[PDB]
RNA sequence: UGAGUAGCGAAAGACGGGUGAGAAUCCCGUCCACCGAUUGACUAAGGUUUCCAGAGGAAGGCUCGUCCGCUCUGGGUUAGUCGGGUCCUAAGCUGAGGCCGACAGGCGUAGGCGAUGGAUAACAGGUUGAUAUUCCUGUACCACCUAUAAUCGUAUCG
RNA sequence: GAGCUGUAAGUAAGCUUUGAUCCAGAGAUUUCCGAAUGGGGAAACCCAGCAUGAGUUAUGUCAUGUUAUCGAUAUGUGAAUACAUAGCAUAUCAGAAGGCACACCCGGAGAACUGAAACAUCUUAGUACCCGGAGGAAGAGAAAGAAAAUUCGAUUCCCUUAGUAGCGGCGAGCGAAACGGGAAGAGCCCAAACCAACGUUGGGGUUGUAGGACACUCUAGUUACAAAGGACGACAUUAGACGAAUCAUCUGGAAAGAUGAAUCAAAGAAGGUAAUAAUCCUGUAGUCGAAAAUGUUGUCUCUCUUGAGUGGAUCCUGAGUACGACGGAGCACGUGAAAUUCCGUCGGAAUCUGGGAGGACCAUCUCCUAAGGCUAAAUACUCUCUAGUGACCGAUAGUGAACCAGUACCGUGAGGGAAAGGUGAAAAGCACCCCGGAAGGGGAGUGAAAUAGAACCUGAAACCGUGUGCUUACAAGUAGUCAGAGCCCGUUAAUGGGUGAUGGCGUGCCUUUUGUAGAAUGAACCGGCGAGUUACGAUUUGAUGCAAGGUU
């Protein structure tokens, strides 16, 4: 499960590849936004007076199965898991015991 | 989470009588005219009457 | 399709000046014409915001529309006396206990409910874009409560 | 266990690792109307009596309690009838009421159209509708029975008996039961004789292979009936937690596809993810988990509680009952030779040497004991809750309703009733410029696509238009067909395509009729929808298995 904050690498879409940081999670339909991936074009407040300065892009947000945690110690795409060592579930990498 | 009843029932009719008369009441007057900012100040009031209410009816 | 065909629902309008992209149709002015035991002024039922102001012209209006009983956004009904209840009863309806009846239920006494009737204290002016016996001015009346006096007391209330 | 303040985006002000929002258990609050219950009434409103209290020098106005009717049991209970049964007075009690599943189940009352090719007995039918009382089931139920074998042993339900016996203007039609094979399967309490007490309490005592009272010696609680209160351990329901295994290269806006090598499986159900995923995400197989509440089931406790043979000199064993006549109803059975069960009216028995039944009735012979009352299981149904399935529908279909529908709307009312789903993977919903008062357009941008621009997937026909290649202003036309110049194009490549000067032949289609161009009927046009079906029996054919046997 992918909290605000972690660094995970694209798996699939036009900007696969890429790693980014997610700043932004949106977990009622499911969608993260990550810090460098899905730029969109926004013709923004045709009436409003911002004033207006012409075209801005930010990040849109990517479904969460795309997007894959890293390992600390060989820097690849891993799943995870639950070792519950400590009083607080803890979440642990696939290819290695280490934490996330 | 914050719960306003640590009081005993001598001093608790009188949280009643301050936080909805001279409290809750002045909130909507200053909200009619157009005057009052931070207008979820009137939620918190509301809840800190009903709490107060609760604990006093399960004293019975 | 019939077809750019029938119809456009009793009736007198003319001109000048304004508004505006756009006017025989909206606004203001003048002249002319119609009703006047009423096409005028108040009210009950009924309708239920159609009332007022500033904006709008897609649909609705049998044409047009800058206008509207249409659209949008804010406003507007003030009562001791005026009408109804805290008063009385007609027809009628309902009815404790009762009488009757396969059931459901029907009828009916005392007692209630029920105005289109009987009783019951307020009249002149001013004022707003929308309210007036209601608001504001001026002078009154009525039911009740308490505090002080004439005077008590076989007064006094039924 | 990190975001969140619903649909529903906005702009605002704030809460949350000091544990928000959320998901389950148990509590608090709970305006007014409605059986509505202090009185009234056009439901969601109006007007009051008593008890303290809040406010005022005082009346007005508020707050919280309380006041319907009927029934039942206590107390004042002193009437027309003196003494006393009626009327009245107040105080008590989770006492009654009114709703919903128009399904299922008992009882009261009770049609017609229809079939008989008319119609009255009969049938439709004790069905529909209405009314009352229930329950989670109801009703039935412990032999005054079925039978005829050397017998069986409460009731209900399912196969067979069987479309048989029988009933019937012997017409139409209606229609059993026993035996046998199965599911399920405990049976007990009262009246009386009698015995101590004051018509009454308790003991005693419950039947047909005859029981009890009386006489002689003497010796397991089944709280679902059987008499009925309580502390008493294991599962189960209501939130959840873990949970194996894939990387690369091409085409594309995008891989899950294709081509390569690999890896899991008590896990290859299913859904999502920019396209078709066992290994990306929710999950699946398989294990684990309950504060608190409710269930189902136990081991002890608690409450009940002496079992059987012998015994008739004398007693008891259900009365206006059984039964009969008369008038009806019900049993498959229509009053018939009608036994066996009920209702109304009137007569009216017997007392174990008794009484009833075995299809009128009598005799013998067998089986059984009426006129008091309880009783679990196998059975019927679904407004619901939870978990799943389909050679079921896919927006004129499927519920009337995929949609904010019993809603627009239509009637005084009871009541009747529609139409309306789809942009894209993601709003990334066209900044700016030009004409215009606007609306709407032309470019530029967003996107893989804008003839995907919210009247947004694909976009058929009728119908309304804008261009052009041949042809038409002396002609008599079911508008086609066969023959045929001229002109104009070039095919799924073959005895080619479009147009048609002129010459032959020719009165639409469907229904219904001896017979229709018919002036006999139906259709304005286009699209969609729209009519020999299924269950159970009979008969005759083809096929397959076995054969004096075949088959449940």
């Amino acid at each position: 499960h992918i909290k605000k904050g972690d660094n995970v690498k694209v798996i699939a879409g036009k900007d696969k590849g890429k790693e980014g940081k997610v700043i932004a999670t949106l977990p009622k339909k499911d969608r993260v936004v990550v810090e460098g991936v899905n730029i969109m074009k926004k013709h923004q407040k045709p009436t409003q007076l911002n004033p207006e300065s012409g075209i801005l892009e930010t990040e849109a947000a990517i479904h969460v199965s795309n997007v894959q945690l890293l390992d600390p110690k060989t820097n690849e795409p891993t799943r995870v898991g639950y070792k519950f060592v400590d009083g607080k579930k803890v979440r642990i990498a696939k290819k290695s015991g280490e934490e996330i | 989470k914050a719960k306003e009843i640590r009081n005993l029932t001598t001093s608790e009719i009188e949280e009643q009588i301050k936080s909805s008369k001279e409290e809750l009441f002045n909130l909507r007057f200053q909200l009619a005219t157009g005057q009052l900012e931070e207008t979820a100040r009137i939620r918190t009031v509301r809840k800190t009457i009903a709490r107060l209410k609760t604990v006093a009816r399960e004293r019975e």
